[PDB]
């Protein structure tokens, strides 16, 4: 196994898709890299983007 | 695809009880053969859409597929819609007796000459006189019901077994569709920001350790879970909730220590216990709020990049440290914190003007601790009899256009409040009582709203959800209420209360007592405690005459 590689990959990635919209904040960065697991970073990755528009 | 989807997600019985379960919330007034009938074609039908996958309808789509077997104004309607027709016409306090079970030999004897549609009957029951009912744990309930009478229907004294059993099961009923009630309202009338944000106050309080992100997976998922439910969508629901607590069960490493056992356990069971777990200890040493929410050059940017998951994590953070801070409290926080810096992030200097947040939270966490505290130290003169006796003068005072029936029954349960929490320490009490006070209010307003007779009560549902504890709270009597006049019938009594239990026998003396404050509003406080006294007394006579009885008649 290793879903940390995953991990690693996930948080690097939506931090660039975050960037990509805009976010600009270290505050949220550091929240996605807190993450913990895969479907966080997503869901996380996801409200930041819905609560920016 | 889908119907296969699901039948393959769940297995047959659960698959079988759900889409029973869906029939009866859609179609209340309808007959258990009917319903029976079109689960068992429709199940038909699902065992062969798994076998290919692809046969002719197979293709279909979930609520067409239901819609369509429950024909056989709303059968006449058009699609994307027709189905929300039906969720409209289901409605609260149904127009349905009280289920009076018949006896428990009567009962073992049903059970035994069918096991199974005996057991397909008690989901129907439940289900049509609940129409919001959380379908899974519906399922717990029913898995429970099977095992009480799998073990008192052989015993000499198959009484002194089973009732308490069922008993302690009918109001561990009440309590989860009440429960369940309040988070479809919450979706439906304030939408679903407002369940996320109750969301990640529990989920916070009861997952200190998690990190955010894994919180964000909860409550998005979560809040699926009750989108689709509260929306009728029992199967999708209920594979979500596994899917969920597959998830959970995988990563509790990462979201508390506490749920090995649950995690040990058969799916219905699984859900079940982790939705009620202890709080996880939090971690052992936390920064203050401060330096992210009010000291940081940086709190305004941050807000403006993404309001919602700034005041979530705000949320998350305070709820996180305040197991002992009710729901709706933490919520009141939150927006309180969202209406300074909606006030704050306007200004020359925001800083300046929100530095001092902090402070507006303490009369907001010293109301709820003080009422609270009234409340029990009355309770504890009262008893829970005389405490909701009490209850019911004020709420009645309060709204007096409320229907009867309503006020009893909103009252009897605030009273019950007392005995739910005032036992714990003053620390569990907050969440534990103003929680549940919530979720009477709640029943308060729903059925009030099918027939809106008090513009107060409309007003304290409507405003805001999470102030509508203080809300209720606030209501000074209402002094312009034109009293009603006199029946002397109302306030008789007849033979048949003393063969009812304590409890129905309150009910009619609970009645009574609304009905006199309605009458009298204005002459009351000990007039009102001495009045039960001697309705719970000529009753307590009445009874013991052996009289004819007539003499109910005879203090008339
Ligand atoms: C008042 C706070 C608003 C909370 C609603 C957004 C929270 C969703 C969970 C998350 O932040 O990922
Ligand atoms: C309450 C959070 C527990 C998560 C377990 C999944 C089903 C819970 C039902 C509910 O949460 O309302
Ligand atoms: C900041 C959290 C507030 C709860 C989310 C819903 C807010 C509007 C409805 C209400 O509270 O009456």
């Amino acid at each position: 196994t290793i879903d940390q590689w995953l991990l690693k990959n996930a948080k690097e990635d939506a931090i660039a898709e975050l960037k990509k919209a805009g976010i600009t904040s270290d505050f949220y960065f550091n929240a996605i890299n807190k993450a913990k697991t895969v479907e966080e970073v997503n869901a996380l990755k996801n409200e930041i983007l819905k609560a920016h528009a | 695809s889908e119907v296969a989807h699901r039948f393959k997600d769940l297995g047959e019985e659960n698959f079988k009880a759900l889409v029973l379960i869906a029939f009866a919330q859609y179609l209340q007034q309808c007959p258990f053969e009917d319903h029976v009938k079109l689960v068992n074609e429709v199940t038909e039908f699902a065992k062969t859409c798994v076998a290919d996958e692809s046969a002719e309808n197979c293709d279909k789509s979930l609520h067409t597929l239901f819609g369509d077997k429950l024909c056989t104004d709303c059968c006449a309607k058009q699609e994307p819609e027709r189905n929300e027709c039906f969720l409209q016409h289901k409605d609260d306090n149904p127009n349905l007796p009280r289920l009076v079970r018949p006896e428990v030999d009567v009962m073992c004897t049903a059970f035994h000459d069918n096991e199974e549609t005996f057991l397909k009957k008690y989901l129907y029951e439940i289900a049509r006189r609940h129409p919001y009912f959380y379908a899974p744990e519906l399922l717990f309930f029913a898995k429970r019901y099977k095992a009480a009478f799998t073990e008192c229907c052989q015993a000499a004294d198959k009484a002194a077994c089973l009732l308490p059993k069922l008993d302690e099961l009918r109001d561990e009923g009440k309590a989860s569709s009440a429960k369940q009630r309040l988070k479809c309202a919450s979706l439906q009338k304030f939408g679903e920001r407002a369940f996320k944000a109750w969301a990640v106050a529990r989920l916070s309080q009861r997952f200190p350790k998690a990190e955010f992100a894994e919180v964000s997976k909860l409550v998005t998922d979560l809040t699926k879970v009750h989108t689709e439910c509260c929306h009728g969508d029992l199967l999708e629901c209920a594979d979500d909730r596994a899917d969920l607590a597959k998830y959970i069960c995988e990563n509790q490493d990462s979201i508390s220590s506490k749920l090995k056992e649950c995690c040990e356990k058969p799916l219905l069971e699984k859900s079940h216990c982790i939705a009620e777990v202890e709080n996880d200890e939090m971690p052992a040493d936390l920064p203050s709020l401060a330096a992210d929410f009010v000291e940081s050059k940086d709190v305004c940017k941050n807000y403006a990049e993404a309001k919602d998951v700034f005041l979530g994590m705000f949320l998350y953070e305070y709820a996180r440290r305040h197991p002992d801070y009710s729901v709706v409290l933490l919520l009141r926080l939150a927006k309180t914190y969202e209406t300074t810096l909606e006030k704050c992030c306007a200004a020359a200097d925001p800083h300046e003007c929100y530095a001092k947040v902090f402070d507006e939270f303490k009369p907001l966490v010293e109301e709820p601790q003080n009422l609270i505290k009234q409340n029990c130290e009355l309770f504890e003169q009262l008893g829970e009899y005389k405490f909701q006796n009490a209850l019911l003068v004020r709420y009645t005072k309060k709204v007096p256009q409320v229907s009867t029936p309503t006020l009893v029954e909103v009252s009897r349960n605030l009273g019950k409040v007392g005995s739910k929490c005032c036992k714990h320490p003053e620390a569990k009490r907050m969440p534990c009582a103003e929680d549940y006070l919530s979720v009477v209010l709640n029943q308060l307003c729903v059925l009030h709203e099918k027939t809106p007779v008090s513009d107060r009560v409309t007003k304290c549902c409507t405003e805001s959800l999470v102030n509508r504890r203080p809300c209720f709270s606030a209501l000074e009597v209402d002094e312009t209420y034109v009293p009603k006049e006199f029946n002397a019938e109302t306030f008789t009594f007849h033979a048949d209360i003393c063969t009812l239990s304590e409890k129905e026998r309150q009910i009619k003396k609970q009645t009574a007592l609304v009905e006199l404050v309605k009458h009298k509003p204005k002459a009351t406080k000990e007039q009102l405690k001495a009045v039960m006294d001697d309705f719970a007394a000529f009753v307590e006579k009445c009874c013991k005459a052996d009289d004819k009885e007539t003499c109910f008649a005879e203090e008339g």
